[PDB]
């Protein structure tokens, strides 16, 4: 995984339309883009509502949020075990290489991920919140 | 982001319209404020308890001067019996004709409300006459609210905000406190009443203007300070005394009668003189106990660290509360609170059955106002005292510090007293309600006297006990000893004509349902207790839980894993014990209203045979009546009674909506919003107008306390109008 | 009465229950009374069902009662 | 080998445990120096339906 | 005996002055 | 004189005019932004 | 390109991309007659300033409200402002 | 015969009935996915909620919608 | 019936009787249908025919149905 | 947004990643349990709060835990 897979302009799943797909929000502040090979043509449930058959080679998709995209990528790994990767896109025009965030899917343990907000103790060591009174502190479990 | 969430950078940027509720919410909740540090979180209470404090003395004057310039506080105070007391003119532009010809009570040219607040018996009490005394007493509690909103604002500044230091140094507080917000308090007022409340009571009518010249007793300040006190207790006021006039008329200013006044059914103003001179001397030498400043009294600490059981049955005794109880603002509010509620309480058991008022006890709507206000405010207290305790043992208890004392020990065996409280409502709860229904069926059946009919012979004891001879135990003052014979010689006989009276309700008869009743309000105490401090020792974590102390005092759940974790915090344990603090206090409130309109009617007899069974209490109690109250606007007109049947129907009304807030949850409505901004996004002429804040469903815990808020309303205001409406329909 | 009894149902959730279970079962663990099948709290969709079961069941008897005895009284 | 042999009763100490106070059966204990290498097991289930979780040196006692 | 409308109006006005002392209140408060 | 005039002016004082500027008055601060 | 065949997405026709499509709006220039443009031009002029109406509105809602007090009540003939003009009646156990 | 009341009160029966219909429609149509809850299929028709994240998702399977739809049938 | 009319009990009882198993049985009905919807509903069976699109404009529908229902409501 | 916290009780079972409807969690490499991995959270900025990783976690108690928090628009799972 040299580089992320940059996004091209690939056709979309054959689709009558729905009234749950993009709203404003689309248009104001951001929208989710799902990418996607598939093996044979098939129809598969568009996670706004109504059935989408998808296209044999690469797929584009285009949902509001990034949960309507990895429910839909995680669907189709499990039933059809495809590979897919998620871009978030900005009005301004910038996308953003979202799944897996690495390359390899989060479950399968990959070499070069640094550990994120991970506490070396158990849930019960963690201090009482009288002890961060007056503190600039999210709670016990941020200290 | 917004500037709404000054306090609340993390509901500044929320994108949503939970930032404004939220905003809302947790604008008074200081301790959670971005910033804030202790001293300015000390500053800004200090200066809030300024401020609702001016409310208060505004509120106060408003009702002065309502009752001044559009009551007929006069008219009232020359037929006390015959006038309806005035709170207020009423301009509503969208009254009829009718109504405004239906609401023109007392002597009153235009619409008004019949003040059930009792003010006006409670200012003829203490010496006010005229409009002229309630207008001065209003502007003078106008420049005292003008005075406290100043001072709020001078303490505020950075010369005079005191520090954190200031506020923990409890012995000098409660020092003053004692001797002079409690004691010379109760000594000034006690100068009122000799000086003022007495005379006018006894025609002579004594201002500022004639002060300085009316001596109080004939006798000066000669037997106070050589010590013959008892000259002011030589000549008291005549049986055969009219309050207000001269007709025998004492001169005693100061004693010990008890019982009541024959004319006003009220207690003698020199015995409440006398009263308030006695808390005034206690008081004063009480808030002498710690110490300040001048190496002498106690130390607080040191008192608290000093009292350790031996034998080690209370572990390490109270060693390490001090820091607790001063540092933690939270276990003070819940120790404050506690104490007021059960004040409330009293204030509400004390008024009914010895009216402190003249004339109070004659108008019966007033009585019964008074009790359900006092015991709703209460029971509210109560569950805020117990709430704010969950809050201290979340935010501010310190197990390290805390290690080995009570509190310590309380969290090692919260289980026992948890289960315990559980046994106690499931056996009160079960027998109670078993009694009940089978008093219903024996009735239904036709067989009466099949009822299982405990006569509660330990409170009719206690009664015997302390005067009443009615059930003929004879033991203590209804007996010939020697409590008796020492308490014969200034309060008993006094005391003995007023328990012994079938008008009163100083201590009312005891039957089967008064017994069946109060057990059932020890199921609510005992179960509302149960939840509350469940919800208090189970805050800091339990076994469903452990790390609930992470999560704050108000979290809406831990999400569907592990079974379900709904309503596991402890603001939902508050939150469920509020339904049970409005049952309680309902039916304590319930009991009172029947029994004291089965006295009023004259035939206690209804109440004593149909309250042993639930369909008596919904028969000829609630249905009996209500039939005046619904009646208060009609096809055929309306009558007085018509906004209490609004208002009944209105708490009605939020109750029900309540209900929905309580039953339906989010999810439901989040996607019916979603589905509506997609409406709005896609409807001609109504995009070109956008929300700012993006519409969301209530939250969790929003949402709980909206549905809370609105039973709560709901429930208050159905009663008030029901106890309100029933009582003037039948008594005025 | 059933009616009012299913309000607890609906009112409540399951978190506060357990807990009280939590604390029921320390006492009966206490005796040695502890049941082999552990206590719990019903389901969330189960407190959900007996809340409007018990709604349903008594806001229709009531309306039973009710019509059932004006009706045959006044005939 | 460390900790407290297969098949032994432990009592365990974490304060969190659904199993606190209670005693399970050891199945296994980790030699490779993991943080909780003690393998209880349980009759009863937690609230999450699970009889087994893993426990320090610290947090079992036999 | 009703109030003089000169009460009235002079309680009013010092509820007027109580208010702005208020208003001085609420505006430290919210710094 | 002022039991004739007062509660015609103050009760749409307070009742139509002081709840329209304090709604206004909030909801302008209320969504003003930050900046 | 947005106008390909089952091509929906376009970084540089972001708009077309995200659906911010004007359905109904028509940009022609003028549509009213020029001289009453003028005219509401003129009798809108200094409203023009969102100040300038926060000051007519609040001056609007003291004069109407102190004129409904004063007069606007009584001449719409309320029946608050008509006295009670009946007999009063006495509450129960002869309490007025 | 059929007055102004018999208006209102066939109005109200219609209102009750068309907030009934509206809940267990929403219920239908929102059985397998919301803007909300994109894979609510896959968590079943008789769930509880899936957590109190985006806001609180409770009852929004739609077993809660006839529960919900239950008491205004009721209603 | 014969002097069934006149019985007013027995009518009313066999009206409220019917209202109520009827209402009933249209929120099993509602119930059956997202059971359906959730379990048995397979999208490739159901692509472009008269389920599949209230399926994709449910949205329409369920703001159409809440509008009117807020409408009939309040008036 | 939302706190997500991993705890070293965690034995790699990728229960919690495999939950995340938002991917939030993913499995890094980690020598202090035998499975040889233990998660983390760094996109927390996509947690919707849906605690399906806390309902996954077998570990008795939670390994991961989520903390509601300021709530965005993604924390708020709003498609507008
Ligand atoms: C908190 C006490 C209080 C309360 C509840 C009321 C209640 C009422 N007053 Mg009274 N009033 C009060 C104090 C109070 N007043 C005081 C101290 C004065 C000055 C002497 C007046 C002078 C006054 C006049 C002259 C008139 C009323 C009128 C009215 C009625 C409605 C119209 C109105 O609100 O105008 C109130 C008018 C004002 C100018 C505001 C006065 C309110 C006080 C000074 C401030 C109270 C603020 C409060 C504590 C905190 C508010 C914040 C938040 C909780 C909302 C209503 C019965 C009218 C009436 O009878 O209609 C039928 C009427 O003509 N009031
Ligand atoms: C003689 C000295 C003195 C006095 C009079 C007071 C008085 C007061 N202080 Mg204190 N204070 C003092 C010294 C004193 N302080 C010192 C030395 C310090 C420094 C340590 C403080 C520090 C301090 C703090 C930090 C605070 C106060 C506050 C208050 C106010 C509380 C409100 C109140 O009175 O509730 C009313 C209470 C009573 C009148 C006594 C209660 C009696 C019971 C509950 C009721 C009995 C009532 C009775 C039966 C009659 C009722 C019915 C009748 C109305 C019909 C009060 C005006 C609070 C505040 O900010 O307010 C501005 C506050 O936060 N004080
Ligand atoms: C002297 C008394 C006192 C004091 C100082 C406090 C102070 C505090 N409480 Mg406590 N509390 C009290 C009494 C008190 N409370 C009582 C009596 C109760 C029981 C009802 C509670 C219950 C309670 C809970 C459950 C919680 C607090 C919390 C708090 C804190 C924040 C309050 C807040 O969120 O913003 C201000 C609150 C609001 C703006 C909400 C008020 C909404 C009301 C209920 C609407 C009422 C409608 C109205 C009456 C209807 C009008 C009539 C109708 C006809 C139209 C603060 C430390 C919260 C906290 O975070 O603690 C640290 C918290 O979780 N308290
Ligand atoms: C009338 C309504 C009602 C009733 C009867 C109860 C009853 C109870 N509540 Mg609930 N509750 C209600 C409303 C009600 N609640 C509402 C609206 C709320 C607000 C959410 C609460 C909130 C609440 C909390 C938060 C708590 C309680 C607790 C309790 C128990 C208190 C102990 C007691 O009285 O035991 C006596 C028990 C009863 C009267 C229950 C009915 C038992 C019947 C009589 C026996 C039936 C036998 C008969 C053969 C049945 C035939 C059925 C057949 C077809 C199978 C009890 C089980 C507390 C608890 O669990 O304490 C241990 C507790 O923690 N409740
Ligand atoms: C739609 C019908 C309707 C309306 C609009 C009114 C309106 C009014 N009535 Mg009428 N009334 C009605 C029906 C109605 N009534 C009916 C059916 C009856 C039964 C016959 C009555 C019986 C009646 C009586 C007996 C009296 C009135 C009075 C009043 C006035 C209240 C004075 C006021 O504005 O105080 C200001 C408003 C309030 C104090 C209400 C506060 C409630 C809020 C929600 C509390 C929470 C506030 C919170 C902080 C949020 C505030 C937001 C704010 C910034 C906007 C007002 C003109 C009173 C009057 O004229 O006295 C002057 C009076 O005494 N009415
Ligand atoms: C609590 C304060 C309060 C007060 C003082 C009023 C006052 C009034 N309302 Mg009510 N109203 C209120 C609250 C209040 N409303 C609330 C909260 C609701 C919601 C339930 C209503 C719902 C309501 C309805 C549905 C109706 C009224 C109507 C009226 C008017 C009756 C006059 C008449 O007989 O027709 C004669 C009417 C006229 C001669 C026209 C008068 C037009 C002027 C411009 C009104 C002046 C009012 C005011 C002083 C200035 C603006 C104040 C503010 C916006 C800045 C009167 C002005 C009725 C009406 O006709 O009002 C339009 C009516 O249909 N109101
Ligand atoms: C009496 C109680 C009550 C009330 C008023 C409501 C009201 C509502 N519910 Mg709720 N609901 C309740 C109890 C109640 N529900 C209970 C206990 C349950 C069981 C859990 C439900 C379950 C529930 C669900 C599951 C659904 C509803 C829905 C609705 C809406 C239906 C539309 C409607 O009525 O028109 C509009 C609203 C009313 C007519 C309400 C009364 C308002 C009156 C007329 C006042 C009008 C304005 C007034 C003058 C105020 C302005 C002045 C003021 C500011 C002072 C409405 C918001 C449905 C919905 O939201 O979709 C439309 C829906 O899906 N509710
Ligand atoms: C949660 C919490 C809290 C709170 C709590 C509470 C709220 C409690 C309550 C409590 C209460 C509320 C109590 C009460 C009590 C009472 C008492 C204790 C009484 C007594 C009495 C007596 C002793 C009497 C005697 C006598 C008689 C019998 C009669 C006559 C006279 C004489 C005196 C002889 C706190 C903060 C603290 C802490 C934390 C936690
Ligand atoms: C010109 C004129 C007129 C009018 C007048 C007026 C309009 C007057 C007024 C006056 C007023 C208008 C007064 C007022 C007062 C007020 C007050 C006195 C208030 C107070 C308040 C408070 C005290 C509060 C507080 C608080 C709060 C609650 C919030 C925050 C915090 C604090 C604490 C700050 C008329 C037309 C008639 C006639 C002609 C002439
Ligand atoms: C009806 C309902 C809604 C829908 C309610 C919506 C989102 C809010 C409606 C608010 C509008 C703006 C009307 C508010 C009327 C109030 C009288 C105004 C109070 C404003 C104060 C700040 C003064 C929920 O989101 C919900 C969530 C969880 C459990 C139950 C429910 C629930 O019952
Ligand atoms: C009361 C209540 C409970 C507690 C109820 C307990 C767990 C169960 C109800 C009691 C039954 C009766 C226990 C079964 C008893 C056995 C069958 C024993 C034989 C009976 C002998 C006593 C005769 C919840 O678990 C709950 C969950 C979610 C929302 C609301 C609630 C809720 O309101
Ligand atoms: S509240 Fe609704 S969402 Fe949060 S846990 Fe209980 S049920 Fe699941
Ligand atoms: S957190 Fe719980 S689930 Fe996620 S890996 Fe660690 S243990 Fe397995
Ligand atoms: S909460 Fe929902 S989103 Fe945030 S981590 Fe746990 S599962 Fe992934």
């Amino acid at each position: 995984w040299t580089a992320p897979k940059l996004d091209p302009n690939t056709p979309s799943p054959i689709f009558g339309g729905s009234t749950g797909g993009l709203l404003r929000k689309a248009q104001v502040e951001e929208f989710y883009v799902l990418t996607w090979e598939a093996k044979k043509e098939a129809i598969f449930e568009m996670p706004t509502g109504g059935a989408a058959i998808m296209r044999k080679g690469p797929n584009l998709l285009k949902l509001a949020r990034k949960e309507q995209c990895l429910a839909l990528l995680n669907t189709f790994r499990s039933k059809m075990k495809l590979d897919g990767c998620i871009y978030r896109v900005f009005p301004s025009g910038e996308v953003q290489y979202l799944h897996p965030k690495d390359g390899v899917y989060p479950e399968k343990v990959n070499k070069g991920r640094v550990g994120a907000n991970q506490n070396m103790r158990s849930i019960g060591k963690n201090t009482n919140p009288a002890k961060i009174k007056f503190q600039g502190k999210l709670g016990p479990f941020e200290v | 982001a917004t500037k709404f969430p000054k306090f609340s950078q993390g509901l500044a940027s929320d994108p949503t319209t939970r930032r404004i509720w939220f905003g809302i919410a947790t604008a008074h909740d200081f301790e959670t404020h971005d910033g804030m540090t202790e001293e300015k979180l000390y500053q800004k209470i200090f200066a809030s308890h300024f401020g609702q404090l001016a409310i208060i003395f505004l509120w106060t004057s408003g009702n002065l001067f309502h009752v001044a310039w559009q009551g007929n506080f006069e008219k009232w105070g020359e037929d006390p019996l015959h006038v309806r007391p005035i709170a207020h003119t009423i301009w509503d532009p969208h009254f009829g004709q009718p109504a405004v010809e239906a609401f023109t009570r007392g002597g009153a040219s235009a619409p008004v409300n019949i003040a059930y607040s009792g003010v006006y018996q409670w200012w003829y009490t203490i010496g006010m006459r005229t409009n002229v005394d309630l207008y001065n007493g209003s502007l003078f509690l106008l420049f005292v609210a003008g005075l406290f909103l100043f001072a709020g604002w001078l303490h505020l500044q950075p010369t005079f905000a005191p520090a954190v230091s200031w506020f923990k140094n409890a012995e000098s507080r409660l020092n003053h406190h004692l001797s002079g917000l409690f004691g010379v308090s109760s000594l000034a007022w006690t100068g009122h009443l000799v000086h003022v409340a007495i005379p006018a009571s006894r025609g002579e009518t004594v201002r500022w203007d004639n002060f300085l010249t009316t001596l109080p007793h004939p006798a000066g300040l000669a037997p106070f300070f050589t010590g013959q006190w008892a000259v002011y207790a030589q000549n008291p006021d005549t049986a055969g005394h009219i309050f207000g006039t001269s007709e025998g008329a004492g001169t005693a200013i100061l004693t010990f009668l008890g019982g009541f006044h024959p004319q006003t059914q009220s207690l003698w103003l020199t015995d409440m003189a006398h009263h308030h001179l006695a808390i005034a001397v206690v008081f004063i030498i009480a808030g002498h106990q710690y110490r300040t400043n001048f190496g002498i009294g106690h130390s607080m600490k040191e008192i608290l660290e000093a009292h350790t059981a031996p034998s080690g049955r209370l572990g390490a005794g109270h060693t390490g509360l001090f820091d607790t109880v001063n540092n933690s603002l939270h276990f003070q509010l819940g120790l404050a609170l506690a104490s007021v509620g059960v004040l409330c309480s009293l204030t509400a058991q004390h008024m009914y059955s010895m009216p402190p008022y003249a004339f109070l006890a004659q108008d019966f709507t007033t009585q019964a106002a008074l009790y359900s206000h006092h015991q709703y405010i209460a029971g509210f207290i109560m569950c805020g005292a117990f709430a704010h305790g969950a809050i201290f043992f979340i935010r501010d208890y310190d197990p390290e510090a805390n290690k080995g004392n009570v509190l310590a020990r309380m969290l090692e065996h919260k289980e026992a007293i948890i289960s315990h409280l559980s046994w106690v409502s499931l056996f009160l709860g079960f027998h109670t309600l078993g009694l009940y229904v089978h008093n219903d069926v024996m009735q239904a059946f036709g067989t009466p006297e099949k009822q299982i009919l405990i006569e509660p012979v330990f409170a009719q004891w206690i009664q015997a006990a302390q005067g009443k001879a009615l059930y003929g135990f004879d033991i203590l003052l209804s007996g010939d000893n020697a409590a008796t014979a020492a308490g014969n010689s200034i309060y008993l006989p006094g005391w003995l004509a007023g328990i012994n009276s079938s008008t009163n309700s100083l201590f009312l008869p005891i039957g089967p349902g008064d017994f069946l009743v109060h057990h059932a309000i020890a199921l609510g105490l005992h179960t509302t207790t149960l939840i509350l401090v469940k919800g208090a020792l189970d805050a800091r974590g339990s076994k469903l839980m452990p790390d609930k102390k992470d999560f704050g005092y108000s979290f809406p759940c831990d999400g569907p894993g592990r079974g379900g974790t709904c309503d596991i915090s402890a603001w939902d344990a508050f939150y469920l014990a509020v339904f049970w603090e409005l049952n309680t206090v309902s039916w304590t409130v319930f009991y009172f209203h029947w029994k004291h309109l089965a006295l009023w009617q004259g035939n206690s007899a209804q109440f004593d045979e149909s309250s042993t069974y639930i369909m008596g209490w919904l028969r000829d109690y609630l249905w009996l009546n209500s039939s005046q109250l619904i009646n208060g606007y009609n096809p055929f007109g309306m009558n007085s009674l018509s906004v209490w049947a609004w208002m009944f129907l209105f708490g009605h009304l939020i109750y029900a909506t309540g209900f929905m807030f309580l039953i339906s949850w989010r999810g439901y409505w989040q996607e019916l919003i979603e589905t509506l901004v997609w409406a709005h996004e896609r409807t001609p002429l109504a995009n070109f107008v956008k929300w700012n804040d993006k519409p969301v469903a209530l939250s969790i815990v929003q949402a709980r306390l909206v549905g809370l808020t609105h039973f709560a309303v709901g429930f208050v205001l159905t009663y008030a109008a029901f106890v309100i409406a029933s009582t003037s329909g039948k008594f005025g | 009465f059933i009616w009012a009894f299913s309000l607890m149902f609906l009112f409540s959730g399951r978190g506060y229950w357990q807990e009280l279970i939590e604390s029921i079962v320390w006492a009966h663990n206490k005796l040695k009374v502890a049941p082999a099948i552990q206590p719990r709290a019903l389901s969330i969709t189960q407190g959900r069902a007996v809340g409007v079961a018990h709604y349903l069941l008594g806001g229709i008897a009531t309306t039973w009662s009710f019509f059932l005895a004006r009706i045959i009284a006044v005939g | 080998q460390v900790g407290p042999p297969r098949g032994t009763m432990v009592k365990i100490l974490r304060p969190e445990s659904y199993w606190f106070n209670d005693y399970g059966k050891v199945i296994s204990v980790d030699q490779t120096g993991v943080r909780y290498p003690v393998v209880v097991r349980f009759e009863k289930v937690n609230y999450a339906g699970v009889s087994t979780n893993n426990y320090a040196l610290d947090e079992v006692e036999y | 005996m009703p109030l003089s409308d000169t009460q009235v109006f002079t309680a009013l006005f010092v509820a007027l002055i109580t208010g702005i002392l208020s208003l001085r209140l609420g505006t430290q408060l919210y710094k | 004189m002022a039991a004739s005039l007062l509660p015609s002016i103050f009760v749409p004082l307070v009742g139509l005019v002081f709840p329209a500027v304090a709604m206004a008055s909030l909801f302008l601060y209320i969504e003003k932004e930050q900046v | 390109k947005y106008g390909d065949e089952s091509v929906y997405f376009d970084l540089s026709d972001v708009e077309a991309t995200t659906g911010s499509w004007d359905v109904y709006g028509v940009d022609s220039a003028s549509r009213y007659p020029e001289q009453q443009a003028a005219f509401f031009e003129a009798a809108a002029q200094g409203l023009g300033r969102r100040e300038a109406v926060y000051s007519v509105l609040a001056v609007s809602a003291g004069l109407l409200t102190v004129a409904y007090g004063v007069k606007g009540a009584k001449d719409a003939k309320l029946p608050i402002t008509v006295g009670p003009q009946q007999p009063a009646q006495v509450g129960p156990r002869d309490r007025i | 015969s059929l007055g102004t009341s018999d208006f209102m009160v066939h109005h109200i029966h219609a209102f009750t009935i068309h907030v009934t219909v509206l809940i267990l429609l929403k219920g239908v149509l929102f059985a397998r996915s919301s803007r909300l809850i994109p894979d609510k299929a896959n968590l079943g028709f008789r769930f509880p909620c899936d957590g109190p994240g985006r806001g609180g998702t409770c009852q929004v399977s739609a077993w809660d919608h006839v529960f919900l739809g239950l008491f205004w049938m009721y209603n | 019936y014969p002097y069934l009319a006149t019985d007013y009990g027995t009518q009313l009882s066999l009206f409220t009787h019917h209202m109520w198993i009827g209402g009933f049985c249209i929120c099993g009905a509602a119930a059956h249908a997202a059971i359906f919807m959730v379990r048995d509903y397979d999208p490739a069976t159901n692509y472009n025919n008269v389920l599949d699109r209230v399926l994709r404009h449910r949205d329409a529908i369920i703001s159409h149905l809440n509008w009117v229902c807020i409408f009939l409501g309040f008036h | 947004s939302h706190a997500v916290k991993i705890y070293d009780t965690c034995i790699g079972c990728t229960q919690c990643v495999r939950a995340c409807p938002t991917d939030v969690l993913e499995m890094v490499p980690w020598d202090g349990c035998k499975a040889g991995q233990i998660a983390s959270a760094p996109r927390t900025e996509d947690c919707v709060g849906c605690k399906r990783c806390e309902a996954a976690c077998p570990t008795d108690f939670l390994s991961v835990r989520v903390y509601l928090g300021s709530e965005t628009t993604r924390s708020m799972g709003l498609a507008y």
